[PDB]
């Protein structure tokens, strides 16, 4: 129990809470016929409700005196999925947008006028360099071991 | 008078931006670039110095703008067909709120699908459209898609010849300047075929339509528009003065027809809105002055007026030569043209707002709150952006298009040989307003926060009756029987006659009694507009020279300053002066609305019981506690903003998130109007060292934004972030109650 | 009166003399420059220091620079 | 058409489609994988 | 966005995980980490027990007053 913290499945108050957010979704079902189309949409929430408390429940979250989840950043191992690996694949996208970007500013260095370049794309190069960045990671940190990722 | 294929349709200059302008096609050095392609993107008169080409472009744009609203109207019409309640509600507009737009469900955004009665769930939309439809006879949902389609083809239409009038056949710069033919046709053609028209409509589908509905007949078993045209029978038997034709019309038998042509005035008790006899009538006399009105002007046949010829005649021993000389400035100059337009069209919207909520026009309109509210605001607003507009492009017509060589003119002369005098005259008359007025309230802060409110100035201690409104209102209320012995009662409800319109079970319209507080707000009002048009007459009367910039002109109509010298020139343009008349407006048109808000909802709206008593929603708290800003601040602004920040949870919440939305967009315009540039392109070369550190640093130089694009900047943000908020708080607290 | 100094990085333009709204500025012959001109500064007291002259100097940076200073009837531009 | 093909590779538009594509990408994600809070694999 | 939906339960809570091991570390006992100074056992503990410990303990276990306020989200 890091913190005092509880299981959400174990929790009164997070019961409570799937309690209220449902009994007030049928509050309003009782207002329309059973065939018609917005009791089927009350009914889809209503389940989706369902399927989303049992699904937090199954993760093995933890709550608070309120019942609502918190979030553990401290590099736990059993709490990895929550701050870890979300970070990692962010950082993995955002290196691979960067390098694209740099890739393509380097490319079209060399042109006589390399700001019409920028206003107006030139799309099958830029197709081109879209699927290098892929491999960032390898190409950077071999660029960094040559020295060639720093300007003199 | 055209020419045939002036100008060839090609792809060419799509791949060219700034082809428009020498400077802009170059090539973008910098980012200043980007920004300069849009600022001038519509400055006709900057591409060429040729009026045959800017009449001819500016032609043109006007079927696009058609085609966009067609575009609009189409779309506002098929939703209507589609995704809406219209048909429940027709048989019970009371008791079901309208509601024309449906969301999907994706991210927990189906909350927002409430419930307004008849079976559906949507948003509930507060512009009117449904009271329009029932008043113009539309029954089903056929018909709304039939307008639909016809407006997708009128687009089209719009289009096409938006297309072919500027590449096939452009006309010729002696067709613009036709004036008298132009007014002659938009007279007696535009304005009065089309309410002949209207007319026609209203006699023949909604008087019938209308009169069955309010019968209580149901929707589904009214006969059908066409059936009152070929079966004479059915309107005899509605109205027999139709069993005699157009006879009576061509004998001067006119008092036959004395059924569906009344004068009674007032409003019906069963929809609680005005008489569609007394609008057909209307309609039909307003089409016959608009025909007259269109022969006035002379044409090839010799007969009727010559407008240079009225102008030179009009002179007297203040004003020398007088209008002589206005004919060629207004033909020759289309910003002085649109400034002038551009007020007219901000006071008529505003003497709308001002109309439509006395005399509510529609059906189940007056019970209907917040559509009342909605349209009031929406109006107000768009006059006063218009008015704005309106000075704004008058100074750009004294810096560019002014030249007495070859357009003199006496009038325009004089006024600028003693603006220091209305300049002056002005100032003091804003002083005395405002010290008038504003010290008024806080005397009263003062008095009451001391314990003494047998100082104030209120309806208890010492009265300031606004007496002058009153005998109008006296003189109003009295006028069927003695002033206009034709008429049966009064033009509204609003002038004291003593009646009250009840529509299930809510309050439509009543007398609104004038006092204490209604003289301190109507002089608040006052002194806000004086201060506005102290700030663009400035602007525009010394655009060209004063005493500290002698060559004004020289530097143009929109520049930043003239330099620290002569202790300090910033915002000399005239520029500057819409630019700081735009947060005057805002201001004058805040305190109107709000004044309107609390008015409507303590002395008018409201609740009636089987007695006959009135609660009114704030139970009449407005003659006492408006007299102090303490007053606005707890009665209105911290007890009505309860219903927008509760709304989380229910279909309500977007009000709710809106709220702090446009609170962050209002507080991010600060900091644009707070700073000057030299900091910020200070700052941007430390960031550009470090993308030249690692090779990532841009070939179009970033630049920090211009002084005057800042200045744009801030003042959109700060108007978007304040309607918005207002916006967010009016829906919010009035769908609610 | 405002102080206006000239530097010897002056290339004989005269697009500053033909700026001024005062007559401040003029051109008196010089060498050290292929145009054989420099511009002079002898009537300071009338300088309202609009800044004009710096907006029209091509040089990387200005050959032409008013420092702010005293402030006179004159360079406040008060017609009263 | 060569021009036709320069116009569209202009950065508003070419930003407009990129950023439309996006936008139906994750609205499709979030539609079959909806109240994700936790990485649970 | 998730309270305005109805939904509070997808927010994004974290808890200040190093304040409160700082807190516990010096003798608050509301989170259960067992640290220094809420460890019975150690050093720092048996070095000043009979010194100031005793009072200070009182002091901050006691919520009541102001001395290390318990935090959250
Ligand atoms: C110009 C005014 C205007 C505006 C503001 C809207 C706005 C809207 N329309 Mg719409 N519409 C318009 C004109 C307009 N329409 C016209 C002229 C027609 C043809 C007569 C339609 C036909 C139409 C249909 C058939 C549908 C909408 C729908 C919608 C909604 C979702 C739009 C969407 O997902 O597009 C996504 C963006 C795209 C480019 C596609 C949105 C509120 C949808 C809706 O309400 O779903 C419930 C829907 O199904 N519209
Ligand atoms: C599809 C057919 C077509 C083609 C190929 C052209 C081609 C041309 N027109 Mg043109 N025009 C057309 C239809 C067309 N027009 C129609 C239907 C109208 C009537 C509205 C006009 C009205 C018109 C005017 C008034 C002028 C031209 C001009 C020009 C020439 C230069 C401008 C240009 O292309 O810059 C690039 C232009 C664009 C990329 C178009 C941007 C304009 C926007 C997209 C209009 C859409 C309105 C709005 C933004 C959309 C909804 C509102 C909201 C979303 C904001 C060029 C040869 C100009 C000219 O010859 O001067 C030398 C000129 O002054 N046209
Ligand atoms: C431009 C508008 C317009 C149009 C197109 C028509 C068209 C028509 N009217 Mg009409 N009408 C109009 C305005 C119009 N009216 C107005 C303003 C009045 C009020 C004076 C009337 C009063 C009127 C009467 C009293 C009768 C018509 C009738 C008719 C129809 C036979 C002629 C014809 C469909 C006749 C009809 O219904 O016969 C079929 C008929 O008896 N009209
Ligand atoms: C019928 C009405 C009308 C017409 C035809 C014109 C026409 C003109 N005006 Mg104008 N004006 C009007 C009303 C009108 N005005 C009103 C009511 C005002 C008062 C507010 C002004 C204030 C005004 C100023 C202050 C200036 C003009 C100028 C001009 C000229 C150039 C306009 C231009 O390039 O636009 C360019 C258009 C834009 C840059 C678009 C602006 C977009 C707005 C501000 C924000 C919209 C927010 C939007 C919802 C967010 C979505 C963004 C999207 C990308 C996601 C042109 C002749 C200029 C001029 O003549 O200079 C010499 C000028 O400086 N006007
Ligand atoms: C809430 C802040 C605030 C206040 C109080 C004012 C007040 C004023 N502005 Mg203003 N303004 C503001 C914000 C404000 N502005 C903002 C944010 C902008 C946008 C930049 C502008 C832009 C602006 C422009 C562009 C102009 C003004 C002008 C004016 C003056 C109008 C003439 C007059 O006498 O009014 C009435 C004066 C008052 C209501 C202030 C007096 C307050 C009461 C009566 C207390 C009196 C105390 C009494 C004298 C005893 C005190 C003695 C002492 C020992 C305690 C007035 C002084 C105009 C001007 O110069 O005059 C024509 C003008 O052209 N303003
Ligand atoms: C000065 C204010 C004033 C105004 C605005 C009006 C306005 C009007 N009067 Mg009127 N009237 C006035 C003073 C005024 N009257 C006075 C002082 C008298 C003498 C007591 C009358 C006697 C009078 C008569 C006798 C009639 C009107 C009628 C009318 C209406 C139609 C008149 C017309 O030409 O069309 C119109 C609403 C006529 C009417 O009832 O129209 C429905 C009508 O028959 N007026
Ligand atoms: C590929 C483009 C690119 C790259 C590699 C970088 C890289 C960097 N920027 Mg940066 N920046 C960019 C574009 C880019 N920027 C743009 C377009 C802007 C204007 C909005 C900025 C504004 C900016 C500021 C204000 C600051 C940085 C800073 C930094 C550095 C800190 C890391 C970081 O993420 O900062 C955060 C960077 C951002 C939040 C930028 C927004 C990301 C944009 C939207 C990406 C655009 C990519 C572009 C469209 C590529 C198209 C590729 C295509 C042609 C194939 C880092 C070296 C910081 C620094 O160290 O100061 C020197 C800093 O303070 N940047
Ligand atoms: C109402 C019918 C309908 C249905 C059943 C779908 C179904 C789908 N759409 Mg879709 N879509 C629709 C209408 C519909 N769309 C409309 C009207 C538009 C606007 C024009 C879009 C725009 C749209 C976009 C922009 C994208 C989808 C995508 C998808 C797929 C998401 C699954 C995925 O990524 O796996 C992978 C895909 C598959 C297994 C099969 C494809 C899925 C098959 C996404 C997709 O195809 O992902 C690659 C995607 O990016 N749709
Ligand atoms: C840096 C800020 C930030 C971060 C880290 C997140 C992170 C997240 N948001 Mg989010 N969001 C943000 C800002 C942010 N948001 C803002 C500013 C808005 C308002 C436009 C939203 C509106 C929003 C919605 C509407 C939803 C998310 C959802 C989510 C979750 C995504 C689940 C998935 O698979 O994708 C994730 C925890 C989704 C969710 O279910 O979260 C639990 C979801 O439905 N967000
Ligand atoms: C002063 C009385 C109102 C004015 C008045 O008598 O109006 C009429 C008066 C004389 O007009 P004239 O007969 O000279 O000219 C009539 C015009 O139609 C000629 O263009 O106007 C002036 O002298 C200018 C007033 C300016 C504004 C003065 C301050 C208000």
């Amino acid at each position: 129990d890091i913190s005092g913290l509880t299981p959400c499945k174990d929790s009164k108050q997070f019961a409570k809470r799937e309690k209220q957010q449902i009994k007030k979704l049928e509050s309003s079902l009782k207002l329309y016929a059973p065939e018609s189309a917005p009791a089927l949409a009350l009914n889809a929430q209503i389940e989706k409700t369902k399927r989303r408390f049992d699904n937090y429940g199954k993760y093995g979250l933890l709550c608070g005196s309120d019942g609502l989840p918190h979030l553990i950043v401290n590099g736990d191992q059993r709490h990895w999925g929550e701050f870890i690996t979300p970070g990692i694949l962010f950082l993995y996208i955002a290196g691979w947008i960067g390098w694209v970007g740099r890739s393509y500013l380097i490319a079209i260095s060399g042109e006589k006028k390399p700001a019409m370049k920028e206003i107006i794309i030139d799309v099958p190069l830029a197709s081109r360099i879209i699927f290098r960045g892929f491999i960032w990671p390898v190409a950077a940190y071999r660029e960094f071991l040559n020295g060639d990722l720093i300007a003199k | 008078l055209v020419d045939r294929d002036p100008i060839k349709t090609s792809f060419e200059e799509w791949a060219k931006p700034g082809h428009f302008s020498r400077t802009i096609a170059k090539g973008p050095d910098t980012t200043t670039w980007i920004w300069n392609l849009h600022a001038d993107a519509h400055d006709f008169d900057s591409h060429t110095s040729d009026l045959e080409e800017i009449s001819r472009k500016v032609f043109s744009a006007h079927f696009g703008q058609l085609s966009i609203i067609f575009l609009w109207l189409s779309g506002m019409y098929f939703h209507g067909a589609r995704f809406s309640n219209y048909e429940a509600w027709l048989s019970d507009p009371t008791h079901i709120g309208p509601s024309a737009q449906v969301v999907w469900p994706i991210v927990g955004q189906e909350i927002l699908n409430g419930d307004v009665g008849g079976g559906f769930r949507g948003i509930q939309i507060t512009s009117g459209f449904f009271q329009i439809w029932r008043a113009s006879g539309i029954t089903s949902e056929l018909q709304l898609y039939c307008t639909a389609i016809g407006a997708l083809v009128f687009a089209a239409l719009m289009l096409f010849a938006g297309w072919f009038h500027y590449h096939k056949a452009a006309p010729k710069l002696a067709w613009f300047q036709d004036v008298e033919s132009m007014l002659n046709h938009h007279l007696a053609g535009l304005l009065g075929l089309g309410s002949l028209s209207w007319a026609g409509h209203q006699v023949h589908v909604s008087l019938p339509i209308n009169q069955f509905l309010n019968a209580g007949v149901d929707p589904k078993e009214i006969p059908l528009p066409h059936e009152f045209i070929l079966n004479r029978d059915l309107l005899a038997q509605l109205y027999p003065s139709f069993a005699e034709g157009a006879t009576p019309f061509f004998t001067l038998n006119w008092s036959k027809y004395s059924e569906f042509l009344t004068f009674r005035g007032g409003l019906d008790p069963v929809t609680g809105g005005l008489w569609l006899t007394d609008i057909a009538h209307h309609h039909l006399a307003i089409a016959i002055l608009f025909l007259i009105a269109g022969h006035m002007y002379r044409t090839n046949w010799g007969i009727g007026h010559g407008i240079k010829d009225i102008l030179e005649a009009h002179k007297g021993p203040f004003t020398g030569q007088g209008h002589k000389g206005l004919y060629e400035i207004l033909t020759t100059s289309w910003h002085a043209q649109l400034s002038l337009n551009l007020a007219m069209l901000g006071s008529l919207t505003i003497i709308v707002a001002h109309h439509m909520y006395s005399m509510p026009p529609y059906p189940y309109l007056a019970t209907d709150y917040a559509t009342q509210l909605s349209l009031f605001t929406h109006h107000m607003w768009i006059g006063g952006f218009l008015i704005v507009g309106a000075a704004a492009h008058a100074a750009i017509f004294m810096v560019r298009d002014y030249d007495p060589t070859n357009r003199y003119n006496d009038l325009l002369d004089r006024v600028l040989r003693h603006r220091d005098a209305i300049i002056s005259h002005l100032n003091w008359v804003c002083i005395f307003l405002g010290f008038h007025s504003f010290g008024l309230y806080i005397h009263n802060d003062t008095m009451s926060a001391l314990g003494r409110p047998q100082d104030m100035f209120s309806d208890t201690a010492i009265q300031l009756q606004p007496v002058f409104a009153q005998w109008i209102q006296n003189t109003h209320a009295l006028a069927p029987g003695v002033t206009a012995p034709g008429e049966t009662a009064s033009t509204s409800l609003t002038w004291g006659g003593g009646e009250l319109v009840a529509v299930g079970g809510k309050v439509a319209l009543l007398p609104i009694p004038l006092g204490t507080a209604d003289f301190l707000v109507h002089h608040i009002h006052a002194f806000t507009i004086h201060v506005t048009v102290l700030i663009l007459l400035k602007g525009v009367l010394f655009a060209r020279s004063s005493r500290l910039i002698p060559d004004k002109a020289n530097l143009g109509f929109r520049f930043p300053c003239d330099g620290p010298g002569r202790g300090g020139t910033c915002q000399v343009s005239a520029w500057d002066h819409v630019f700081l008349g735009l947060f005057w407006m805002y201001n004058a048109i805040s305190v109107v609305i709000f004044h309107f808000s609390w008015k409507m909802q303590s002395d008018v709206w409201g609740s009636i019981s089987d007695q006959g008593v009135v609660t009114h929603i704030t139970g009449g708290n407005f003659a006492q506690s408006s007299i102090t800003i303490n007053g606005w601040l707890r009665d209105f602004l911290w007890a009505q903003a309860s219903q927008v920040i509760q709304s989380y949870g229910s279909s309500l919440s977007a009000y709710g998130l809106f709220f702090l939305g446009a609170h962050f967009v209002w507080a991010f315009s600060l900091m644009f109007l707070f700073s000057g540039r030299g900091y910020w392109q200070e700052l941007i070369e430390s960031i550009v060292w470090a993308h030249n550190k690692l090779k990532v640093a841009p070939a179009t130089q970033p630049r920090a934004l211009s002084i005057i694009q800042g200045r744009a900047v801030g003042v959109t943000h700060y108007l978007l972030g304040g309607i918005a908020t207002t916006w967010a708080f009016f829906l919010a607290r009035i769908i609610a109650v | 009166s405002h102080s206006v100094k000239i530097y010897d990085t002056c290339i004989g333009c005269t697009q500053c003399v033909r700026a001024c709204p005062t007559d401040v500025l003029e051109m008196i012959p010089w060498d050290g420059c292929k145009a054989k001109q420099i511009a002079s500064a002898p009537r300071t007291e009338d300088c309202v220091g609009c800044k004009r002259c710096e907006s029209a100097c091509p040089t990387d940076f200005l050959s032409v620079r008013v420092y702010l200073w005293h402030e006179t009837t004159r360079s406040m531009g008060l017609a009263y | 058409m060569r021009d036709l093909k320069t116009y569209l590779s202009v950065a508003p538009v070419l930003s407009t489609l990129w950023f439309g594509s996006l936008a139906g990408l994750l609205i499709e994600i979030n539609r079959l994988f909806p109240d994700a809070l936790t990485f649970p694999f | 966005v998730m309270l305005a939906f109805g939904t509070p339960e997808k927010q994004i809570l974290i808890e200040p995980i190093f304040a409160q091991w700082i807190q516990s570390a010096h003798g608050k006992t509301s989170y259960g980490f067992d640290v220094l100074l809420s460890s019975t056992s150690g050093p720092a503990f048996n070095a000043g027990r009979s010194i100031w410990l005793p009072g200070w303990l009182n002091a901050i276990n006691e919520n009541s007053n102001s001395l290390f306020l318990t935090i959250g989200p």
